[PDB]
């Protein structure tokens, strides 16, 4: 093929991946600050852990419903 | 094929190109292997850095939450999910991705996929062994973390009540597995993992004592004081003397090898053996066949006021753990277990 | 001069002839580990109960006493006697003596000398054979580990009834009661450790299959391939090209060792150095500094604690410690 | 082919590492999982 | 040397006398990885069913089946 | 007690004493190498 | 390329910068 | 084959192997009377 | 009673110990 | 023996708290009808608040060979309720076996354990037997050229 | 054949004994003829219908892929892809089939099926986890009350 | 016949019970 | 007749050809 | 128990002992 | 008694037949 160090010492490589890695480390770290991880998956916000219905942990409890109740117990 | 005239197919076609060396070896397993254990690694990745844990251990588990790298963990749906699936497409998810994220439906994606993985690895050593004519004792040595495994994460759940007593993919649930296992089975007073940390510690024993006299029996061939520029690869004698690490032996610990191949060969079997013989005390304690007590020492103790042993406190301590962890540990149970009747010393 | 007393004297003690060589190291090594060989089976046998706690509830601990193999331990020695030396003629009685946990002492401080001086004889007899000499070094590493667990464990807790019962449910006892007061589990010593002995299983059983895969044909199959090996053969009975061949094919190509002893070094030193560092581990324990602490780390906007797997560890080394000692403990605090 | 050293891209690429390594360790003691 | 020649041998003679005898080609092969796949479905079908990620409409998956 | 004391002392400082004239003894020069 | 070697790579390093940053913008959080 | 079978080979059992036979066997009852005696 | 069987069996344990290291079947170089 | 219904001074039914399958042993507690633990007995016997002494709780028997009969002293309470953390109470034969009193497997757990363990073992030999079929050249070596 | 037979003429009742059947809680178990289910319900793995119309069918289909294989040699590339001449072939195949069997009859046994009734093989874990007979009990007497 | 009743004296002895763990999102 | 899981699990079986149908592309893709 | 175990423990000695001893005497015989 | 004599038979079968065993193999094989 070609060296590893021939390609990480070819200024080429550099042009490419110094607009490259930052756009990956910029888009990652937007899609924390904007929320966008919180609705992918799932993960609680820190002020919605608990609401004023329920102030422990949750429990699923239910198998062939548990849609139904992770959406009841979720923050809404 | 035996001089026959071997019309060529598609299947030869792709057998060329899959077999074909390059940097990263396919072959006809990495289509198993390579999806299977990208997806794996990549969930669990995924799930300790984004996914949580409240809604089935009501836990923080994720780099999101605030969790570092040793309390994040991919965690094992809720028991009531019992053995499921977990499918996304699954009567509990039913396509909602989010909801099968926070459902705990990645442990069983992560756990399916590692295992897939783990057969298309130890095909990969088949094929790779296959085309370079060599023995297969890598892939027969990769049986054993195949085994501990398929023992720990899927036999022992399947044996209990759901998923949820499985261990979760991270640093400090699996330390909360270990410590349930102390607590509800005393895996320590199991013989068979006895066995399998004879066979740990003596493995990491023979590597150490290998490797040391190798390096300090070594031939001279060379001049310069670094002596790893004294090997080449193409050399046709040994490198070390067998002799004279055999006659050190002899006299500091009373026996040694004299035979590398038996040698080397041992060094393939403590582990594995160790490991088989941990996956099946695991397979007993998945139905609860526990090495728990020993029955004519608790007669003994229920007896006799002034018998004490170390079995007998560790049996105290085992009661402690189950008492103080199972109202946390097994949310569903719904233990509301006044302080008064967990087990205390004296003051502390 | 080969009649004088003292240099016949030495060349038998520094005799490469000897089946098993005594060497100078040896001639310590030797009577320090008889003794701890004899008091050991003779306590695991034998001994009277032990009040390992000094609150006169004593701990039975042999075969005589109801104790099975799994059960029987040589039990530390009193926690009233702490870290003071306490020999045999330092007791009014023998059964004063064995009542306080004395086989324990002995057997401890024997089997220190002599594997400290067992260190000094691999030394020892690798210069006299002309060998290189750091198998010693490598053994240091278990020897760090027993003085971790017998003496500077004890040494900075206290009392030698904190070192680690000889027995096996002795050492269960050890490990939980350990695991209850440092959360060595979280402690990343212990987990480089850990790390150590399963990357040393691995790679003993890579190794191994390893070389096992790449045996020259020398045999028929009515036979055992280690035949095809002879002891003293100058030949490689291997194909060292071929197995780094396959184990680059296996994972990555310049990722894999071309060097035979650059390959038996990384195995010398793995487990080696990782194990000096779960031994270091115990030996800061001593001194509590303890595993990581992250109980109640994730709290929420309101302040409320989100619980981790590090609370329900935590809640597991609750259940330990309060049950350990349960009548030794005056006082809420676990200081001592 | 050959412009810029290794040995000053393996630097570069090493601080950059150490430094997002200090950067974990400092968001241990605030924010999130920080205990206060 | 020939082996020892018994009545019942002789009957059974033509059921092991084709040793080695293969078809050019991949054969069935096809229709064997069709057969291969259709189990497969049949057995995560069945596995389903009794996992209870399968429902179906007669099935109770329960004791009360043997009702 | 005493009569233990003072056997085991003796026997202690024999082994030592064995020991430290042990490598007293010239012992650089116990090796097979050249030189 | 689109060769084996070059898939392989990027198939680990994106996904990894991406969470990288990811994991800088978490140690910013808050609460 | 012929009238003796040719498939004869015969069994061997070194010094070593027996001593490693020995022991485990030795080794695994020490490990398991316990629990076998409960 | 099972005091000597457990006896036993360690004691039966540390003659094949002693076996294994003084009547070795010899490395023969040859 | 019959079903053992308990009640406290105030005439509430309570229920014992049943043993789950992982705990070798279990704390002995009573729960009211709305999930509200009421009684127990307590490892600590110093400021408790739901002792059964404290309580009240008497046990009445139905349907078995003590139907009718209700018992109210505490002693008598404790080891009625002990029992009932195992579900259903009964009596037992032990001199006939000289049975020690700690629970055994049924013949479908051993059943399951053996056939699980044979089953791993069985899945190493498929392994060993397939190595040697497709590797069978190399048995006893490699060609060395 | 042996299948077919087994499916068709024993656990019928057309012409052996039939099986073992109870009733879910068993109370009331013996060995009866069974009914094949040729719908769904025979792949409900707790009917005792699904044993002779698995036993039917899975032995006709045996008895007709025995004929194929009869008739129709194995290809050359299968048959040196698998070692259709190596008896160890075999062994390792038959390994696998076997542990995998081993594997189904475990899970089958620790689960509980209509071929593992609980007045011979006594009740699973998990009616004792989810309730089962606790749950009877309670609904007989809250009926008749 | 009260199945509410059943469910509510099932529940303090096993809270792991199938009647419990069924059709409790109305609940 | 087909209940929602069925459904799924038939959608299930799709898209698991149409991903082994994507894989055996990306083999020829080269 | 006490004796039921006395008389496995004797066995799982002796008849693998014995198996041992059997194939190691005829080898140092044939040798 | 009941398994004493269990015992006491069995041992009495098999190591006269493993000695006897060990010197038939070893003979066997001597031809
Ligand atoms: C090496 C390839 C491979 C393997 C063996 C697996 C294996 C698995 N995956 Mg999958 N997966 C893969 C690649 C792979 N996957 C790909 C490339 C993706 C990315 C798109 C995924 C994404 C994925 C998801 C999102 C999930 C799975 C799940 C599963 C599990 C159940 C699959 C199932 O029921 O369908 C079985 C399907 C078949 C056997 C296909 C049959 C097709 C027939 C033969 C053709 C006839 C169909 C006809 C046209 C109609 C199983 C462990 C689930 C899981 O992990 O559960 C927790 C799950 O939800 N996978
Ligand atoms: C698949 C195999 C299988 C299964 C599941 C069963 C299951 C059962 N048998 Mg059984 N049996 C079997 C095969 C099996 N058996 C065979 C092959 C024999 C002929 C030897 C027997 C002879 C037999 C007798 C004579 C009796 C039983 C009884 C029992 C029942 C009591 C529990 C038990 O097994 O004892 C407990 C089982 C164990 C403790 C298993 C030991 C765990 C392993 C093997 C130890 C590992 C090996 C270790 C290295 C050995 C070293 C020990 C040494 C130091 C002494 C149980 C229902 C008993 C009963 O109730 O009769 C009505 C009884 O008395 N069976
Ligand atoms: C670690 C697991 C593993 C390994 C590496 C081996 C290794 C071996 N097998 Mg295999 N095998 C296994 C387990 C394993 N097997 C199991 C569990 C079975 C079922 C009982 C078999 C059945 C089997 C047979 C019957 C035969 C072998 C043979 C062989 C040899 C040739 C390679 C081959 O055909 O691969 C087998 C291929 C695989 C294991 C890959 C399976 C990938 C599947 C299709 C993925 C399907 C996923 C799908 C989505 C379903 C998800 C389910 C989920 C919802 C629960 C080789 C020594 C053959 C041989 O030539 O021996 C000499 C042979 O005759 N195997
Ligand atoms: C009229 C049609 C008919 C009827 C009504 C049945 C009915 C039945 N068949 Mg079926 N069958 C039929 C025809 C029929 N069959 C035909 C034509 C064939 C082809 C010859 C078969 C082949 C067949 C197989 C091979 C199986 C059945 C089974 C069953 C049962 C399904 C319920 C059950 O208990 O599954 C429970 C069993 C399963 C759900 C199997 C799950 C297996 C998973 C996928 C893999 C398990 C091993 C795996 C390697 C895991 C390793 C361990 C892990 C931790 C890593 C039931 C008695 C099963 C049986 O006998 O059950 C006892 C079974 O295994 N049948
Ligand atoms: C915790 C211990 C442990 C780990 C991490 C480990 C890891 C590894 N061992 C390998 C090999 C081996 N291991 C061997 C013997 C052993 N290995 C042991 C213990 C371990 N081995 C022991 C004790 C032995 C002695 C018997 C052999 C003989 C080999 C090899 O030949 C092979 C090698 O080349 O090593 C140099 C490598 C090939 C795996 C791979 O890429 O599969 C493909 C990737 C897969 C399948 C994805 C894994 C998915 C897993 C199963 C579930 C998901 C897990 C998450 C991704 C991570 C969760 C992490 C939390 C739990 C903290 C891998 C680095
Ligand atoms: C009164 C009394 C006596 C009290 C004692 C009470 C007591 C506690 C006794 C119990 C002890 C007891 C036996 C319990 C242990 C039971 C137990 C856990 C058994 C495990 C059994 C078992 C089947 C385990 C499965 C795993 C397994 C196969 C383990 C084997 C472990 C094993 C033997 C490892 C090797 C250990 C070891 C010391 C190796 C050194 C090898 C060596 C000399 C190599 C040196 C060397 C290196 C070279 O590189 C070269 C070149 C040469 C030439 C060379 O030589
Ligand atoms: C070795 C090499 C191969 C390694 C790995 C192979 C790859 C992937 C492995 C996939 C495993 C999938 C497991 C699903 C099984 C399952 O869901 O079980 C759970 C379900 C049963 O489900 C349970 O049923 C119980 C009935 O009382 C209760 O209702 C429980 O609540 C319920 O969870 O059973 C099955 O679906 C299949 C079981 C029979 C097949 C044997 C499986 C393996 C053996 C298990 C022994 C257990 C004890
Ligand atoms: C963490 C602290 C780690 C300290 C370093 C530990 C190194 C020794 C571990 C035990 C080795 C056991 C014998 C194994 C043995 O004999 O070693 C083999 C090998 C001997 O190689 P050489 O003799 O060529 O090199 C050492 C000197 O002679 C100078 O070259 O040792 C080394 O490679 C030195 C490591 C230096 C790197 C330091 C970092
Ligand atoms: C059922 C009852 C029977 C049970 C049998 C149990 C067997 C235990 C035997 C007791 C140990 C006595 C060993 C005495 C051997 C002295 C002769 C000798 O060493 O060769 C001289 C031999 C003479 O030189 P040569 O010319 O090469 O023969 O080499 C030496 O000089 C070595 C001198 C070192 C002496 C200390 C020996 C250390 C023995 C370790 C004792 C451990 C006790 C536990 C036993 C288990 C391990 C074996
Ligand atoms: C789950 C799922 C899936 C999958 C996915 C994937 C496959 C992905 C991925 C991914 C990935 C693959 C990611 C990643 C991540 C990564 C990371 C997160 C990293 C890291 C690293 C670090 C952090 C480092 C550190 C360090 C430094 C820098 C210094 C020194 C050394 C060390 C190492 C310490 C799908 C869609 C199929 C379906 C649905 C579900
Ligand atoms: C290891 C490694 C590496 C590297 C990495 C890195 C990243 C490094 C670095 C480094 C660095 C980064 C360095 C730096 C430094 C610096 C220094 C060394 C300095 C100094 C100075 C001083 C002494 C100071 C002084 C002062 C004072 C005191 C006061 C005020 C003023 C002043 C500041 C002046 C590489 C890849 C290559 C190779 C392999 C591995
Ligand atoms: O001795 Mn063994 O454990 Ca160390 O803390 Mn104090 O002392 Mn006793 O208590 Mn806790
Ligand atoms: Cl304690
Ligand atoms: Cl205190
Ligand atoms: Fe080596
Ligand atoms: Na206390």
């Amino acid at each position: 093929e070609r060296p590893f160090s021939d390609i990480l010492t070819s200024i080429r490589y550099w042009v490419i991946h110094s607009i490259t890695v930052p756009s990956l480390f910029i888009a990652g770290w937007l899609f924390v600050s904007t929320g966008l991880a919180y609705d992918v998956f799932g993960s609680p916000r820190p002020n919605e852990y608990f609401t004023e219905d329920r102030q422990d942990a949750p429990l699923i409890t239910d198998r062939f419903n548990a849609l139904e109740q992770v959406k009841k117990l979720s923050a809404q | 094929i035996g001089t026959y005239q071997e019309k060529r197919t598609w299947f030869d076609d792709a057998d060329d190109w899959l077999r074909q060396d390059r940097f990263v070896f396919v072959g006809w397993s990495g289509l198993l292997l390579l999806p299977c254990a990208y997806f794996a690694v990549g969930g669990w990745l995924t799930g300790c850095t984004f996914v949580t844990s409240w809604y089935t251990h009501g836990l923080a588990s994720s780099y999101i939450e605030g969790c570092n790298f040793l309390t994040a963990a991919v965690s094992t749906p809720a028991n009531s999910l019992g053995h499921s699936l977990l499918f996304v497409w699954g009567p509990e998810a039913q396509g909602d991705l989010t909801r099968w994220f926070q459902l705990g439906g990645l442990w069983a994606f992560v756990a399916l996929h590692g295992a897939f993985g783990l057969i298309g690895f130890m095909l990969r050593q088949f094929e790779i062994a296959r085309s370079v004519n060599l023995r297969p004792y890598n892939a027969i040595a990769f049986s054993a973390p195949i085994a501990v495994f398929v023992s720990v994460f899927l036999i022992y759940p399947l044996g209990q009540s759901g998923w949820f007593f499985a261990p979760s993919f991270g640093v400090a649930s699996i330390f909360r597995f270990i410590l349930f296992f102390q607590g509800f089975h005393n895996w320590t007073l199991n013989p068979f993992h006895m066995m399998g940390v004879a066979g740990v510690l003596g493995a990491a024993l023979l590597c150490a004592i290998h490797g040391a006299t190798v390096e300090n029996t070594l031939f001279e061939d060379g001049d310069g004081a670094n002596t790893f520029r004294a090997f080449n690869p193409t050399q046709a004698e040994e490198t070390y003397s067998m002799v004279t690490a055999n006659r050190f032996w002899s006299q500091i610990f009373g026996v040694a090898f004299s035979n590398k191949r038996w040698l080397h060969f041992f060094m393939l079997f403590v582990p594995v053996t160790g490991l088989w013989m941990s996956a099946l005390g695991v397979v007993g304690l998945a139905l609860n066949l526990r090495a728990y007590d020993f029955v004519s020492q608790e007669i003994r103790a229920a007896e006799d006021p002034e018998f004490e042993t170390f079995y007998t406190k560790n049996i105290l301590l085992n009661e402690g753990i189950r008492a103080w962890m199972a109202a946390q540990d097994q949310p569903h149970e719904k233990l509301t277990l006044p302080e008064e009747v967990l087990p205390r010393g004296n003051a502390l | 001069e080969n009649t004088s007393l003292w240099a016949r004297f030495c060349e038998w003690i520094t005799s490469t002839e000897n089946r098993l060589y005594i060497g100078w190291f040896g001639v310590i090594m030797i009577p320090t580990l008889l003794t701890a060989i004899s008091v050991y089976i003779i306590a695991f046998i034998a001994a009277p109960p032990v009040d390992i706690d000094g609150i006169r509830e004593p701990v039975s601990g042999s075969l005589l006493y109801g104790n099975n193999i799994i059960t029987g331990a040589v039990v530390p020695t009193s926690n009233a006697i702490g870290l003071h030396f306490y020999p045999i003629w330092e007791a009014a009685s023998l059964d004063e003596w064995l009542y306080n946990g004395g086989p324990y002492q002995l057997v401890v401080c024997h089997f220190f000398l002599g594997v400290c001086c067992y260190m000094g004889r691999e030394w020892e007899l690798s210069y006299r054979l002309g060998m290189r000499p750091w198998i010693a070094v490598a053994y240091s590493a278990p020897v760090a580990a027993a003085t971790a667990v017998f003496i500077i464990y004890p040494i900075g807790q206290g009392s030698f009834s904190d070192g680690m019962p000889l027995g096996i449910s002795g050492t269960f006892n050890f490990m939980i009661v350990f695991q209850a007061e440092h959360n060595i589990l979280m402690h990343p010593f212990h987990m480089f450790g850990v790390a150590g002995v399963f990357g040393g299983s691995l790679f003993s059983a890579m190794h191994g299959s390893l070389v096992t895969s790449s045996l020259i044909r020398e045999t028929t199959e009515n036979e055992s391939a280690n035949a095809g090996y002879k002891f003293g053969q100058e030949e490689e009975t291997y194909n060292i090209v071929a197995a780094h061949g396959y184990f680059g094919r296996l994972i990555f190509q310049y990722a894999s060792f071309n060097n035979s002893r650059s390959l038996h070094f990384f195995l010398a030193v793995w487990p080696v150095v990782c194990i000096w560092l779960t031994a270091l581990g115990i030996s800061t324990m001593a001194f509590n500094l303890n595993g990581f602490n992250f109980n109640q780390s994730v709290v929420d906007s309101n302040g409320r604690v989100l619980n981790t797997w590090a609370d329900i560890i935590n809640r597991a080394n609750l259940g330990m410690e309060v049950m350990h000692e349960r009548n030794a403990h005056n006082f809420p605090l676990d200081l001592a | 082919i050959g412009r810029i050293p290794l040995w000053l891209v393996g630097t570069v690429v090493g601080l950059l590492a150490i430094g997002l390594l200090a950067i974990f360790f400092y968001g241990s003691y605030v924010g999130l999982g920080s205990s206060l | 040397e020939p082996g020892i020649v018994t009545p019942l041998g002789t009957l059974l003679r033509p059921l092991n006398s084709e040793a080695g005898k293969v078809l050019p080609g991949w054969g069935t092969t096809v229709l064997m990885a069709v057969a291969i796949l259709l189990f497969a479905v049949f057995l995560l079908i069945i596995l389903e069913i009794y996992n209870s990620s399968l429902i179906l409409d007669g099935v109770t998956n329960s004791w009360e089946s043997l009702a | 007690m005493l009569t233990l004391k003072i056997f085991v002392y003796t026997v202690v400082t024999f082994f030592v004493g064995l020991f430290i004239f042990g490598f007293l003894s010239n012992d650089p020069s116990r090796n097979p190498g050249k030189g | 390329i689109f060769t084996v070697r070059w898939l392989a790579i990027h198939a680990i390093a994106v996904p990894t910068i991406f969470f990288l940053g990811a994991i800088t913008a978490m140690q910013f959080i808050q609460r | 084959m012929a009238r003796p079978n040719p498939n004869k080979q015969v069994v061997e059992l070194n010094r070593s192997s027996l001593y490693w036979g020995l022991l485990l066997i030795f080794v695994l009852a020490v490990l398991f009377s316990s629990y076998i005696f409960n | 009673m099972e005091a000597l069987v457990y006896t036993f069996l360690l004691i039966g344990t540390l003659g094949i110990i002693f076996f294994s290291i003084f009547f070795r079947e010899p490395p023969r170089i040859a | 023996l019959g079903h053992a219904s308990f009640k406290d001074q105030e005439g509430r039914e309570l229920f014992v708290r049943r043993m789950p399958t992982f705990f070798e042993t279990f704390p002995v507690v009573l729960i009211d009808k709305d999930g509200v633990v009421r009684a127990d007995v307590p490892f600590r016997k110093a400021e408790s608040k739901y002792s059964i002494e404290q309580v009240g709780v008497s046990v009445t028997f139905y349907g078995g060979e003590l139907n009718g009969l209700t018992f109210t002293d505490p002693s008598t309470v404790k080891k009625y309720a002990r029992k009932a953390q195992l579900g259903e109470i009964f009596e037992f034969d032990r001199s006939t076996l000289q049975s020690d009193g700690v629970f055994r497997s049924s013949p479908r757990g051993w059943f399951t354990f053996g056939h699980l363990s044979f089953a791993l073992l069985f899945f190493f030999g498929h392994i060993w037997h397939g190595s040697r079929t497709i590797f069978r050249d190399v048995f006893a070596g490699i060609d060395e050229d | 054949l042996l299948c077919f037979g087994f499916g068709a003429f024993h656990v019928t009742g057309v012409f052996g004994p039939g099986i073992w059947v109870s009733d879910p809680y068993g109370l009331t178990g013996s060995v009866q003829p069974v009914a094949p289910s040729w719908g769904a319900e025979g792949f409900d793995p707790y009917n005792p219908g699904g044993v002779p119309a698995h036993h039917i069918a899975a032995g006709i289909l045996g008895v007709l892929a025995g004929l194929f294989h009869l008739c129709v040699r194995p290809s050359i590339r299968l048959y040196f892809g698998l070692s259709m001449g190596s008896i160890e072939s075999v062994l390792s195949s038959s390994i696998a089939a076997v542990f995998w069997a081993a594997f189904v009859v475990a899970g089958t046994m620790w689960y509980g099926s209509a071929a593992t009734p609980i007045e011979l093989f006594g009740p699973t874990r998990y009616q004792w986890d989810q309730g089962f007979f606790q749950q009877e009990i309670q609904k007989r007497v809250a009926q008749s009350t | 016949q009260r199945v509410r009743t059943v469910l509510d004296m099932d529940d303090p002895a096993k809270e792991e019970t199938v009647k419990e763990l069924r059709k409790d999102i109305n609940n | 007749s087909v209940t929602p899981s069925l459904k799924n699990f038939l959608l299930s079986l799709v898209a698991g050809a149409v991903v082994l149908a994507a894989i055996a592309g990306a083999v020829t893709a080269v | 128990v006490n004796i039921l175990g006395l008389t496995a423990t004797a066995l799982f000695i002796i008849i693998p002992t014995s198996f041992l001893l059997i194939l190691y005497v005829k080898t140092a015989a044939s040798e």
